[PDB]
This record gives structure tokens, sequence and C-alpha cells, in this order.
């Protein structure tokens, strides 16, 4: 995902772990289901894995596409805790509402990235620093998305999170919940480390890819920045807007 | 590289003789914002640059910080974004996962001869084993690994100096200190200074290998009267000694209170004599070309403090023949005539 | 009737999102802007509390229900106790006088007003719920605007007390959600969220200190509890004063007043077995964060810690199950919160003044700065627990509270007593070296080439108008107590049968 | 209210006891009375002459309103000192 | 304060606990403390109003009707209560007092005070953001010194 | 019952073989947690005199929106004066004590009447209520003097 471009890293990163949780779903329910105990293990394992490694390299990670890599994959762990949990002890409904919010908040932050490095060139995350002096707009859409990601206020990831966390509890995954919690903050962190740096500024703590940002040189307002803002705006209030994606994700009981 | 950090130690005398390192740093790449995470009575050298940005104060010879402190320049390192770090703090693991927890791509650092060093190449790029556990004991290199590998040859030429030692004072600090040298007795042009007497401070720059670096005053009394004066003016490291030196060399000799380096350096650059002892202030004289003679207690450090003596053609080296710096106290005061008209 | 609450406390997001680019380009227009909509809040907030209050009747008024997510049962509870609309009225007070401190800020000045008024918000909304979930919400909320506005305007080492703080109540807040899922999923048949309706709920002993431990861990941060108090003294002494006045003003008691609502009257026969050791806890926090204080050189860092202090004897009234024990926690944290406030304020003044941080250096100043050095000096003696301050009768009546407690007996009672006072020997002595090493003194180098500015009329406000409720309440305690009395008495009636 | 009480050592007591309170409205009515005074000091004084944060001392150096201004400045303009040496080793000293 | 070169670190660390105060050996009594200084002689007058109007004159932006509300005020809560008990009026009416001194306070004059801190370079007269509605003059970007001089 | 800091219930003090209760219940005046002082017989015999004094002179206290504060120094004073008679009453001479716990009974109906139109913010019937209760505490300051 460093060397591959932006656009098709979002492509492939959202659209392979959402069809592969399809598919986690639909050939582990279906057909393995008998042992379904030890299958759980297995994931159960992988999930922790996946939601503390994940979110621990992340943190001393100085790339960007890469370390949006490694907090996917610790989203996809979240993920996995509503995989675990069945149909009936808290459905796949969290599930699917998380998989919503992480396309959601996950292509407005590509398109972030995306915007700046169209603009600046670079994916580097030290050029971020100075952003909101030249761009106050950008700088806000992916400091939302990023704290739509993480989650503190009512944005969509944080809800998104707490509906997984709800199910888990309630089918009695403590230790899958507990360690998403405790990555949860692990990821807050390296989120308020990119926006420490699209907020702050100094005048040689930005580069000069930062210096010259050149938003007007452009051919028109894109449809880049629609999506981007369709985006921003399906980060931030779904998290409020939850009840119809639950009501509309609870009635997809049929997956046996 | 882009960003470089330093982390190096010692004080002045060891911040001051990394000069020429951080120029070829400079010189081997384009542009490098170079940052020093050095201790206090460092930070201050660091007016005499001109190719570093930052230069914060950590002590990293403290071994034992406030966890506060010490993960606040963890991550202050850290969200720097460097590219290669450079300690010269002389340990090897502990200050190893230091350096580590850096984001930096070229982990580079010394490290202590004795076990201390369990475990440091796990976590740096170069190794650069030292010697004497006291590395400016090795005199005013100090450097040469660092040197040596900094700039190797892959495509051009080294060229590790850069004419040694280019430090450069500022208008505000020349302008205080030509303030403070006229309201002694001195003239711009026609005036010595010192910078050798008996103190407990450490602002007399003295090193940290180098014991019996700093001269009495009664034998400064000596030497100063068997010279007919050019108006040298002393530069104390602290106002105690002031009334000290008035009541040992006369109330008519004109004292400079001097503690920055960066004011001594221009107090050098205005000055037509140096009759420094071990200090900081032979290097700032050898630097902008300027007399010396430069006191010692041996000629072991004398060669070690001062190798390229040859070169400048002015610093006509001077030591003590037996130890404990009792020099002659004679012929340097006939090569001081020599060389300072 | 009317939906009060919700205008007391989305009105400030919802006129500072009316901020969206506004091209004045200057200070002056946002901090006039926000400072009006600041006091049209908090006089919407007295006008609740003035004609549509009942202050007798110990139950929740102003009630406010909605439907947000159907599948948390997850409402918009809103409603006021006799504990929290003293909380709130401080709310109000200490961050309109902290957006009021805050007019000389301009680098940002729209971003830090903005959050100073989501704070504005948020704490509101933590201290007006009566939803479990939104409780949380709430807490969350008041999280990462008050990271944006200690990153980025106040101290030296901000970034690091910024990144500390934000991930020690992250790390705490994750705990207060052990404990709501805890309570709504296995609380009873029916789970539910509302507190209204879950007060009165069994909880066997067995599940209740484990709820208990889930919201203590939660509230021993925020309240800072001395195993879990790290991140005050980096985070309020590395912050700007109108930050810090609500810091340690308004967001210090939260998780003191949490202590009170989804620990004391929701988990009572848990706090029955938890409180003897929170007795413990608190009586060595006074002492500890009393010679914490003197080991301090920075002067801000010495008003953290004595926050740390001042907060033991909250945890101590909390832990006093009587009813003197928990109004002297209630008023405590209202005294504290104005003391805390004033003080920090005082301090960062001083620094703006002086450009010194530590007490080492900064000796005399007091013919520099006369009226900072009275107001100092002032606002120290209501941090002394001085009689006709706040302080003396909440220090006295947890003192009393402790000594007419029924659970504890006379062996216990004479040593919590005893390390209690010694307290007020300790806080003299970090409080009176302030003043004389900051004050107190003569520097020949500064003689009349300085020439310092004194205490210009809006800080003299400022100062005055949180001393005056200090030296009203010294006087008359019961513009305090008579707000949460017989609330606390419907908290007591839990413990005694 | 009069009471006399007899007591075997010293003397009689002649105890009063006014049994009062202000009365929950007028608490009320002082919360209001100094919450609008708030109002009218936080508008008056903060429409006042702060004399301090309007000069060249703290406007003038650096001044955003911060804490960090003056740890930022000190470290900057060493900074900028340095650059501005630079500048002139750039064009011989 | 400015500390251009780097300040001198002081060998002395004074003490963690005691003040950093001159001894009692070098200390003027009197003329320091202000216990022998105030001679009745080099006083002025100026009795008690002729010096409290001027230090209101003294620390004030309030100009007729902005100000003399502020003075009406106060006195009008107080009457609030000793003379009527209007109720919600009193909070209408600060209400509206409060919003008309917010657009008040978007004063003609913009005092340069009250600016960003970058703004202070020179020559800052010829900026004049009190009549220019729509400024248009991007300064406030803070990455390079361009020349506004026009 | 671990010495230092008894657990569990919190109980509260008993009521010893007494008719001071009202028989529909215990009482309702009862302040649940308060540090009545066990002093001894003269004590209690002093301090029901002071109680009582302290509701005869709260006269004052009564008014239009004050029957809050007047409930509850009503409830405080009664709660200390229940436990006074009862240890008064569990420690009579047994010649006295039948007048005197009728007598506890016929001012704590009072007592209890005055909380009902105190606590129901009824200010007429608070103080036609407050002149017979004034009349039984004069009473019971005169015979405890």
């Amino acid at each position: 995902y460093e060397d591959s471009p932006t656009p098709v890293v979002a492509f492939l990163s959202v659209t392979s772990k959402v069809a592969a949780s399809a598919s986690a779903t639909r050939i582990f329910d279906i057909p393995f289901y008998f042992s379904s105990n030890e299958w759980h293990l297995l994931l159960e394992i992988l999930a922790i894995l996946s939601m503390i490694f994940g979110n621990l390299i992340a943190i001393t990670q100085t790339s960007m596409k890469r370390m949006l890599a490694y907090s996917s994959i610790g989203q996809i762990g979240y993920v996995i805790i509503g995989i675990i949990v069945g149909d009936s002890n808290g459905g796949y409904a969290s599930m699917i509402t998380y998989m919503l919010f992480y396309i959601a908040m996950n292509l407005g932050t590509f398109a972030c990235i995306i915007l700046f490095g169209l603009r600046t060139g670079t994916d580097n995350i030290r050029d971020y620093a100075g952003l909101y002096t030249k761009d106050p707009f950008l700088a806000l859409s992916l400091a939302l998305c990023l704290l739509s990601l993480g989650g503190l206020p009512p944005l969509a990831g944080f809800f998104g999170k707490l509906h997984l966390f709800w199910c888990g509890w309630q089918a009695g995954l403590y230790f899958l919940v507990s360690i998403g919690l405790l990555t949860s903050v692990l990821s807050i962190y390296y989120y308020l480390k990119i926006i420490k740096l699209l907020m702050t500024g100094r005048n040689q703590e930005i580069t000069p890819h930062m210096r010259n940002y050149r938003i007007s040189p452009l051919r028109s307002n894109n449809s880049i920045e629609l999506s981007m803002i369709v985006c921003v705006i399906a980060s931030t209030i779904p998290g409020i807007s939850m009840n119809p994606i639950i009501a509309i994700a609870q009635d997809t009981l049929f997956s046996f | 590289v882009r960003r470089c950090c330093c982390v190096i130690s010692g004080g002045v005398y060891e911040n001051l003789l990394f000069f020429p390192t951080i120029q070829l740093i400079k010189d081997r790449y384009p542009g490098v914002q170079v940052d020093i995470l050095t201790t206090e009575r460092g930070k201050q050298t660091y007016e005499l640059n001109k190719n570093v940005r930052w230069a914060n104060v950590y002590d990293p010879d403290d071994h034992w910080p406030e966890p506060a402190e010490y993960t606040d320049m963890i991550g202050l390192l850290k969200g720097r974004y460097y590219d290669m770090v450079l300690s010269t703090k002389l340990a090897g693991l502990g200050h190893a996962a230091f350096l580590f927890m850096t984001t930096a791509r070229d982990r580079v650092s010394y490290i202590y001869p004795n076990v201390n060093s369990a475990g440091a190449g796990l976590m740096l790029s170069e190794t650069f084993t030292a010697e004497n556990t006291n590395l400016s004991e090795l005199g005013y290199s100090m450097y040469t690994q660092m040197e040596d590998w900094l700039g190797r040859p892959f495509r051009s030429v080294p060229r590790t100096p850069l004419l040694p030692l280019r430090v450069s004072i500022s208008r505000k600090v020349k302008e205080v200190v030509a303030a403070k040298y006229r309201n002694a007795g001195a003239v711009t042009g026609k005036f010595i200074v010192i910078h050798g007497i008996e103190s407990d401070s450490k602002a007399s720059m003295q090193s940290k290998g180098d014991a019996d670096s700093l001269l009495s005053l009664e034998k400064w009394a000596k030497i100063i009267k068997g010279v007919r004066g050019f108006k040298p003016v002393f530069v104390i490291p602290h106002e105690k000694e002031r009334e000290n030196v008035e009541d040992f060399v006369g109330d008519d000799t004109s004292i400079v209170f001097i503690t920055t380096p960066g004011q001594l350096a221009a107090l050098i650059n205005d000055s037509a004599g140096v009759i420094a002892t071990n200090t900081a202030a032979i290097q700032l004289a050898n630097a902008r070309d300027k007399p010396c003679i430069g006191l010692f207690s041996s000629e072991e450090k004398g060669k070690l403090f001062v190798p390229y003596a040859e070169e400048k053609s002015n610093c006509v080296i001077i030591a003590s023949k037996t130890g404990k710096l009792a020099d002659i106290d004679i012929g340097t005061v006939k090569n001081a005539m020599q060389v300072f008209e | 009737d009317f939906p009060w609450l919700t205008i007391i406390v989305v009105f400030p997001i919802s006129a500072g999102s009316l901020m969206l680019f506004l091209p004045h380009r200057g200070n002056k227009v946002n901090k006039w802007y926000t400072i009006c909509i600041c006091i049209l809040e908090l006089l919407l907030t007295t006008y609740a509390f003035c004609y549509n209050f009942k202050m007798d009747d110990p139950l929740i008024q102003l009630s406010e229900d909605y439907k947000w997510i159907d599948f948390f049962d997850f409402y918009w509870r809103m409603g006021i106790d006799g504990l929290s609309i003293g909380t709130i009225l401080l709310t109000g007070f200490i961050t309109t006088l902290a957006t009021l401190a805050a007019f000389p800020v301009t680098r940002d000045s729209r971003f830090f007003h903005f959050l100073m008024l989501a704070m504005y918000s948020g704490q509101i909304g933590s201290f007006s719920s009566r939803d479990l979930l939104l409780f949380f919400i709430m807490w969350e909320l008041e999280l990462i605007p008050v990271y944006l506005l200690l990153s980025m305007w106040g101290g030296k080492k901000r970034l690091y007390s910024a990144t500390k703080f934000i991930l020690y109540t992250a790390g705490s807040s994750i705990f207060l959600l052990i404990g709501v899922l805890g309570i709504s999923l296995y609380g009873s048949n029916e789970p539910t969220l509302n507190l209204e309706l879950l007060a009165n709920k069994s909880y066997p002993v067995t599940l209740e200190i484990l709820f208990y431990i889930g919201f203590l861990i939660a509230f021993a941060v925020k309240s800072p509890i001395i195993p879990l108090h790290t991140w005050l003294p980096d985070t309020h002494g590395e912050a700007h004063y109108s930050t810090c006045m609500l810091l340690a003003g308004i967001l210090l008691k939260m998780g003191a007043y949490g202590l009170v609502r989804i620990n004391m009257e929701l988990l009572p026969h848990a706090h029955s077995m938890f409180s003897p050791w929170l007795l413990v806890v608190g009586t060595i926090q006074i002492i500890y964060a009393a010679s914490t204080s003197p080991g301090q050189r920075n002067l801000k860092k010495r008003i953290a810690y004595s926050s740390v202090s001042h907060m033991g004897f909250i945890i101590i009234g909390i832990s006093s199950i009587t009813d003197p024990g928990l109004n002297g926690a209630i008023l405590q944290i209202i005294s504290h919160g104005f003391i805390g406030a004033a003080l920090f304020f005082l301090a960062g003044t001083s620094y703006d003044r002086i450009r010194l941080v530590y007490l080492d250096e900064m000796g005399g100043m007091a013919i520099s700065i006369p009226k900072i050095f009275t107001m100092f000096t002032i606002l120290s003696m209501a941090s002394l627990a001085l009689p006709g301050m706040s302080g003396f009768i909440a220090e006295f009546i947890v003192f009393f509270g402790i000594i007419t407690s029924q659970k504890y007996f006379l062996i216990s009672k004479i040593f919590i007593i005893f390390v209690m006072a010694i307290g007020m020997i300790l806080t003299p002595i970090y409080l009176l070296s302030m003043l004389r090493q900051m004050f107190y003194g003569y520097k020949l180098i500064n003689i009349k080439n300085f020439s310092f500015f004194d205490s210009g009329p809006r800080e003299l406000f400022l100062s005055i108008s949180i001393l005056l409720p200090i030296i009203g309440i010294g006087i008359y305690p019961d513009f305090v107590l008579s707000l949460a009395s017989d609330k606390v008495e419907s908290i007591l009636s839990n413990y005694f049968y | 209210a009069v009471m006399v009480q007899q007591i075997e050592g010293m003397r009689d007591i002649i105890t009063e006891k006014h049994v009062w309170h202000l009365s929950d409205k007028a608490i009320k009515n002082v919360y209001m009375f100094y919450i609008m005074f708030t109002c009218w000091g936080c508008l008056y004084f903060g429409s006042a002459k702060d004399p301090f944060y309007d000069s060249e001392e703290y406007r003038g150096d650096g001044g955003d309103g911060t804490g960090y201004w003056v740890y930022e400045t000190v470290c900057i303009s060493p900074f900028l000192i340095l650059l501005g040496k630079k500048e002139k080793n750039l064009e011989m000293h | 304060g400015l500390s251009q070169i780097e300040p001198d670190i002081n060998e002395d660390p004074i003490g963690q606990f005691e003040t950093n105060s001159i001894e009692m050996e070098d200390f003027k009594y009197g003329y320091y403390d202000g216990a022998h200084t105030y001679y009745e002689g080099e006083v002025q007058k100026g009795t008690f109003w002729g010096a409290i109007a001027d230090d209101i004159a003294a620390v004030d932006q309030t100009n007729g009707f902005q100000g003399l509300i502020s003075c009406m005020f106060l006195p009008a809560i107080a009457l609030g209560m000793y003379f009527d008990a209007p109720g919600e009026y009193l909070f209408i009416g600060a209400a509206l007092f409060t919003v008309v001194f917010c657009i008040i306070e978007m004063d003609k004059p913009d005092q340069p005070h009250n600016f960003e801190p970058q703004i202070y370079k020179l020559e800052r007269g010829a900026r004049d953001k009190l009549i220019n509605d729509y400024n248009t003059m991007s300064i406030w970007d803070f990455n390079d010194k361009y020349g506004d001089v026009w | 019952d671990n010495g230092f800091w008894i657990d569990g219930p919190l109980p509260i003090p008993p009521i010893y073989n007494n008719i001071v209760n009202e028989k529909t219940g215990t009482r309702t005046f009862i302040k649940k947690g308060v540090y009545v002082a066990d002093i001894g017989t003269k004590g209690r015999m002093y301090r029901v005199k002071k109680n009582a004094f302290d509701l005869l002179a709260m006269e004052d206290l009564i008014g239009p929106d004050t029957l809050n504060y007047v409930k509850k120094y009503l409830r405080l004073k009664s709660t200390f004066l229940f436990y006074d008679f009862d240890n008064l009453i569990s420690a009579a001479a047994s010649e006295d004590k039948q007048p005197l716990t009728d007598l506890a009974n016929r001012l704590f109906d009072n007592f209890e009447k005055l909380e009902d139109a105190a606590k129901t913010k009824n200010l007429a019937e608070t103080e036609s209520c407050y002149k017979d209760t004034k009349f039984l505490l004069q009473e019971v300051m005169t015979r405890m003097a």
C-alpha cells in the first residue's frame, strides 16, 4: 500500500476487507458451525492480534498510507468481534454498520490523503505539518475523519465501535472488548499525532512540500471534494443518525 | 537524509568540537535541518554554527531522568521525524533503545568498550566502539569514527574537514561584548584575552577529560608581569573571581565577565591575541585565525587538543615539562612577544 | 413542558458552529461573539435554576427524554438533582469567566473560543444527563476539545501533557464504558440505561463490586485518586490559564460528582464495602498532595497538586456515609472550583507578567504586581480552609461528617481526623511558601527599569468575581448546602436500610 | 426565644436563639443578582483598556496569548539568528 | 523576555525553598520596604472623586451610549427587587443588553493589539480592516513574508 | 464487626420497647443518620430542654417560601428529641415513665402533623399546628426544668 497509488489503495483495502468479511461470515457460519467452538478461538486469537499489533505498529510509522493500512488492520480486528458473535446474541448488524462507517470514514481519509498528494505530491507524514494555515477545510476534513476513526466524540466510528463492544459484552466476549478498547485508545494516540501536525505550524517545521500547496492552480472545484465532504458527513452524522442504520442492518437474520 | 538529530554530550568543549561534524553533515547532503539534543552549557555554543535549527536542552548523560522529561523528549524526537541521530552520547543499551524509540532511519551512536554495550547492535546502524570511556580525553578530534563514517566514499570524496571549526558570531553578541570590553579599559583593536583563572565553575569550558587544565593566579600574575602590557583583559567564569583577580594582579587590570561561549568568541574576534589554557578559548582562537599560545599541562594533551598547530602558524603551542601544569613562564613570554606583534 | 436542559447543553456548540468561516480575521469579533454566547447560556441556566427549579424536591427536575438509538435503549435523558445543579451553575460561571480570561488570546482565537464553547456544552451535558451512555458521550466529548485547547495553547511541554491526559482519560473512559455496559446489560431483565429507573435495582455484591471497580477506575483519574493521578501535574501545570481554570474548576469535579451519581446512589451496598478504603486513600491523598507541592519548584504544578490535595476532602466526604460528609463533598466541589480556577488564573497571569515559572527564581514581585499579590494571597487563604471563605466550611463539614459517622468507629475516626488535620498544617506550608517565594522579597536587579504592568481591570474582575462567592459561602454556607442537602438525604436513605 | 438556663458552676444564661434562614427564593435571587453582576462585569471590564495585553511588551515580542509563546520565541529567535548568520556566510560574512 | 543572546546560566541555584531576595546585609530599610518613605508634601489633591473618575477614565473603551447602559444596567437589576418583582423581564432585558453590547463591541476601531502576533512587523496602520469590508488580503497564511505595502 | 468500620447495613439506632412510636408504623420525622451523643440521663434531660427550646424559638423561621428549612429543622431537632426521650424512658424510674411516654406520644403526633403541614408547603395549617405544638414545647421545657 506504500507502492500502489493511493486511490486503488483505498479501493482495494476497503473493498477487499468488506468482501472478505462477507466471505468470513458465509464460509464460517453456514458450513463450519459444527466446529464453531474451535473456529471462534482461531478468529479470537487473530482478532486480538489484529487489534493489538496493528494499532501498536502505526504509532511508530513515518509514512501515511502504511499507518493507514495498519489502522485498517485494527479496524478489521474490531470487525472480527462482530464476526465471532452469532446472529442471536447480538447479530451481524453491528458488523454491517461498522463496515458502513468504515467505508464512510476511511474513504474520506484516503480522499484527504489524495488531495494532499495531488497538491503537494508526497505522502510522508512530516509534510502534513502546517495544513491548517494553507487549507482549513481540508485540515478540518482530515481531522474529523481521523477523529471518527479514533472516535472520541459522537462520530461514526465511535458509535460503530460502541455497537461492536455492546454485542461483544452481551454475547460474553470480555477479552475481545477490553482489548479492543485498549487498542482504541492506542489508535487515538496516532490519530491525534496526525492531528498535531495539520493543526500546528512554525514556519520551519513545515516542509518545502507544504509551503507550496497551491489549491487554486486546479481544474475546478473537483468531484474529489464532493466525495470527500460526503465521506466527512457520513463519518460525522451517522454516529448521531444511527437508528435507521441499525434498523436496516438488524433485518439480516437469514444468514443462518 | 533531510532532518538529523544529535544527542551529543560533554558540555562546552565537546559541543564545540562537534561543529566540524555538523558542517560535514551539511556538506554531505544539500539541505539538512540539523537539531541537537545536548546538555545545558552546550546549547549556548550553538549560537556559533549557522548550520543548526533547534538545539534543545536534555543532558543525556543524566542516565536517570524524570520519566516526564524522558517521554517528552522521546515523543519530540519522534514528532520531528528524523532520518539520522548521530548520538555520541557514548552509551550502548538503554540509550540505544532511546535512539530506537525515535523513528529514525539511520541510528548512529557511540558505544562503551565495557560490557555496558551488551545489545547496542540490535538497535543501531553503526557501532563506533570508543576509547578511555571519557571521549574528550581522546582530544580535539574525538569524532574520527563518526567523521570517517559520515560521508564515506560511496560516490564522491569524504572531505571530512572544512577548514576546521568555522565558528561564527552574530552582530548582537558582538555589540554587547564590545560594550563589555569598552566598559573595561580595553580598545577594540589592541587587547588580549586570558580565559585561564583558578575557579570552581563549569563556565571555564575546560573538558571532561582534563582536570589540571586551569592555571593558578599567582603563577598567572608572574606570567603577566613577565610580559609588557598589551592590555590583557581577564575572562572570569564568575564574578567571585573578580575581587580575587584584583587582589592578585592589581586593581588596574581590566576584567571582563564572560560565561557564554558565544560572547567568548565575540571577544576573540575583536581580540588580537590569546593566552588561553586548555579551554574552549584555544579552539575559538584557532577559529578566525587569531594568534594564540595555548598553555597546556603536557605535550600529550597539547597534541591531542591541538593537532593542527602546524597549520595556522600563529598558535605556538606551549606545555609543561612535568605534569600538574607547572610551566616555564619564561619562553612563553618570549614567543608571546614574538607572535602578538 | 419545554426542552430546557437541551437548549442549555446544545446551545454553545450550536452557536459556535455559526463560526464556520465568518470572515473577521481579528480576535475581537469572535471573542465578543463567544463571550456573549456564554453570558446568554449562563442566563438561560439561571432562569432554569431560579424560576423553574424547585430546591426542596430531591427528585429529577426539568426532565426530558427522547429516543436516540433503540438498540442500546439510548435516550437523551436530561435531569437536574440537588447535587448536580450546583455543578451546572459552577460550569456556567467558571467557563464563562474562562472565556473572559481568554480575551487576549489571538493565535487561532476562532478555534479556541469554539473549543471553549464545546467544553461548555459537554460539561453541562455530563452533569445534566440522567442516561448512563449519554454520561459517557458527554464524558468523552470534553476530551478532544480540551486536548485541542491544551496542545496548541499554553505550556512548554504542552504536547506531552496533552497526549498523556487524553490517553489517560480515554484509558479510564473505557473503564467507564465497561461499567455502563455491565450495568445496562447485566443489570436486570428489560435492560435499560435511564438512571432514574436504575437507582432502585438489586445488583448482588459479587457483581456490584465489579461495577464499582469499573466505575471507580474511571472516576479515580478525573477526581484524582493517588494511585492514578499523574496526569494532572503535567496537564494543569502546562496549560493556559483560561483552560486550566476549568480543568481544575469544573473538569476535576466530574469524577467527584460521578462518585456521587453512579457509585453512591447506584451501587450503595458496594460503596459500603469500598468507602472504608477510599477513606484511607483520601486521607493519604491530602498529605501526599500537600507534601509533593513543596517538592515542586514550579508555580503551576504546585496548584495542580493543591487540587489533588483538596480533592481528598471530597473523596473523604463521599466515603463518609453521612449527610454532612456528602454535603461537604459537594460544597468542596464548588468551593475548590472557584478557588482552583482563580488560583490557576492568577498563576497564569503572573507567568505572563513575570515570564518566570520556578519559585527558586521569581523572588519579590509584590511591589511590581500588588493587585495580583493581594488576590493571590486572598485566594491562598481560601485554599487554606480559612474561615470567611468557603474552603473552611467545606474542610470542616467533612470533618464533622467523619466525627458524626455511623459507619466508622472511634479507633478509626481518631486516626482519620489526625491524618486529615495534618493536611491543614502542610497546606499553610506550601501555600505560604509559594507566597513568600514569588512575592515577598526584594530583587536588586528589578528596581525600576522593568516596571511591569499591574492587574488590568479585566483580570481584577476575574479574581474578584471568583472571590465574592467564596466570601459569600464562607459567611453563609447555605448558598451551596441548601441546593443539595435534601437530595443528599435521598442518597443516604439508600444506605441506612 | 428567651430561655433561662441554670448551671451549677458559673451563672445563668439568657439564650435568645433567633432561628432564621435567607429562604429558598432569596437564595435564588442572590444567585440571580450575582450572575447578572458577572454578566455586567464580563462585558464592561472585558471592554476595558487591558493595559498589559495591549502594549509592545506582550503583543510586541510574541503575544499570541498562549504560555508557550515565550519558549517557542526563544527557541525560534536562535534559529532566526542562525539563519541570518548562514545568509551572512552566504555572502562572505 | 526577549533574550536575543542566550542568557547566562546562574552558577548559584540559590535553593529549592528559600526566596530569591537579597540578604539583610544589603537591605536598605525604610527606602526599599517603604517604611520611611512617603514624606507628606509630595502628595496631590483629588479627594476621592477627582481620582475615581480619573481612574474610570484611565481604563475605558465605553462610548456615550454603550457605558450609559452599563451604568444603568446593574441599578436596573438592583431595582428588579425592592421595587417590583417582574421575573422573566429581567432576564430578557439582560440578554438584550448583552447582545446589543456585543453588537456594539464590533467596534469601528480595530485596535491592532486584537490581531495575530505575526502581524506586528511595521507600518500596520496602512492595513485598514476598519473600513474595508471583505478585506481579501492573503497575509494570514503565515508561511512567507509577503510585501503588503500597496 | 471488624472493629474499625462496621459494614453492611449501617443499622439505625433501635427503639427500646417503648410505645413512643405511632403504631401505624414507627415514625416519619426520623432523620436517618444523626450522631446523638450518649451523654447520660442528666445530659439527655437537659438536651431535651435545649432541642425543645430550639423548636420553640423556630418561630421566626416560619413564613412564606421558607417551609423547607422549617421541615428540616423540625425533623432534625425532633429526631434528637426522639432518641433522647427513648433513652430517658428506658432509664426512667418506672413511676414517671408512663406519663412521660404519653407526653412524648402526644408531642410526636403533633410533630408529625407539623411535618405533614410543612413538607406540603401548607403555611396556615403549619402555624395553626405550631400553636399547640408550642404549648407542648413549653410544657416539656417546664417539665425538664
